[PDB]
């Protein structure tokens, strides 16, 4: 059809290099994390009715899905330009530092507000009480609140991928070998995000710092995830899935 | 970090 | 005279002033030391805990005074004012004490001049969180933040629409937006030859929130080690 | 409940 004439049609400068980086981050996110619209949802009925200490049945599924998404986050990291150019030690340090933060961000982009649910990458859809019983425990309300706070930012895959990339590629992590090289990787990621937000939301200028501040909320939440690892270790029979332990050590 | 080091060098 | 520039300068100025008249600067303080358990770490030095928690209590009082001077803060609901102070108290305390760090002596200086070394800070109650706080204070020193940046950062931490159980989160969200804009214009004026200082300085709050979360856990373990209650204002802030 | 913070605010 016809696109009618608006008013004051936005001008922007050439940002061809950042445009391509933006496209690469978007594809890397999309290809390592399906969207809600491309997932076929299904529920379980296990302990949907009331909060319990831990649904030992839901925890098996949740931890296995968690294992698989950690693998996807390593794949996403390897596709960010330059990440594999860092030493293996720094790659590990960056992933360990940011894994839980990115995983929270990812699962909160799978929030269906009307149903009060979150959807995992195999389609499994749990309501709030089931997310509690699956292992979120006392962090359920904090994670569901974060997911609600994200909705008015109306982030898409590009912004979600760029925010993940920025969270991972962080030169502030303790025990980095080449923290200045990590800082150099991060600078175009901050720029691309800022330019993307300007192009997509020309009528809302404060959106760059507002979206950046979400990282500071993520860290508030994943900081408590450590304490939960220890609580869960005492409730589950046998061992925590080993990749989860490597990321939480 | 046996797993992680393997996934990263893979 | 463009209007928003005028308003943001007005805002920037009264936040620098609010921070300055509620938190003395390191060069203004007459330092003095103490020899209480300053050479080896202990579970707790009760005498240091007493002095330190007293000084913390006095600084929380100044933090409340600081907040009452932020534009719009007393326009929030009473319960939101309370909720925001409790949620940001440790954030702002951490930020304040890190501006009082002396690297060569490896010391922090309280608003009465008391200057404690790293071991004494541990024994006063930091305990397991000591190296994390000291590491954070060394990462901030290169940035060389002045009173305006520290005031604006403290205001941004305090006026935060994402705190649990606000009654008007949207009104608090909107109140934070000029603070973020004021910090960005101020950084660009002050650090011209530095590209991404606004994001770099801003995401230092990420570190604050992490440390402050850990400090909330520390309060729990401390209560088991102190043969008494904490000062009631600290009790109230840490609920 | 504690009274201090409310008294400090009303100050
Ligand atoms: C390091 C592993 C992090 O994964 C998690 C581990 C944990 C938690 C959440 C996640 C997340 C956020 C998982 C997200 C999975 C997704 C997004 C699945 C999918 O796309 O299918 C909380 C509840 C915070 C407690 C601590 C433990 C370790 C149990
Ligand atoms: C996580 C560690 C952070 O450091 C702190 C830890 C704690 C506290 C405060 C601080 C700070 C930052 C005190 C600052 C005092 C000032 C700034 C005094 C002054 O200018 O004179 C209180 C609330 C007293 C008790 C609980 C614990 C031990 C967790």
């Amino acid at each position: 059809g016809l696109v009618p004439r608006g008013s004051h049609m936005e001008s922007y400068e050439m940002t061809a290099e950042l445009d391509d980086l933006t496209e690469k981050i978007r594809k890397a996110h999309q290809e390592t994390f399906p969207s809600l619209c491309q997932l076929g949802k299904y529920t379980t009925n296990s302990s949907a009715d009331h909060r319990v200490r831990l649904d030992l049945g839901l925890w098996d599924k949740f931890s296995e899905l968690a294992t698989k998404c950690i693998i996807k986050i390593v794949e996403f990291a390897k596709r960010l330009p330059g990440f594999t150019g860092l030493t293996i030690a720094d790659q590990i340090t960056l992933l360990k530092a940011a894994c839980l933060d990115i995983l929270i961000l990812r699962i909160c982009t799978r929030y269906t507000p009307e149903q009060d649910t979150m959807t995992f990458s195999d389609g499994l859809t749990l309501n709030r009480t089931q997310m509690h019983n699956a292992g979120f425990g006392p962090l359920t309300d904090l994670v569901f609140t974060f997911a609600n706070q994200l909705l008015p930012l109306e982030m898409d895959d590009t912004e979600t991928g760029l925010l993940s990339a920025i969270c991972l590629i962080c030169g502030d992590r303790q025990d980095l070998e080449e923290p200045t090289k990590v800082d150099k990787l991060q600078e175009p990621l901050l720029e691309a995000l800022k330019i993307y937000i300007r192009k997509r939301r020309p009528s809302k200028p404060h959106m760059f710092p507002k979206i950046l501040m979400k990282i500071t909320d993520l860290r508030s939440i994943s900081a408590k995830g450590a304490e939960r690892v220890i609580t869960l270790k005492m409730e589950i029979p046998g061992s925590m899935p080993p990749l989860i332990q490597e990321m939480m050590e | 970090h046996k797993i992680l080091h393997r996934l990263l060098q893979e």
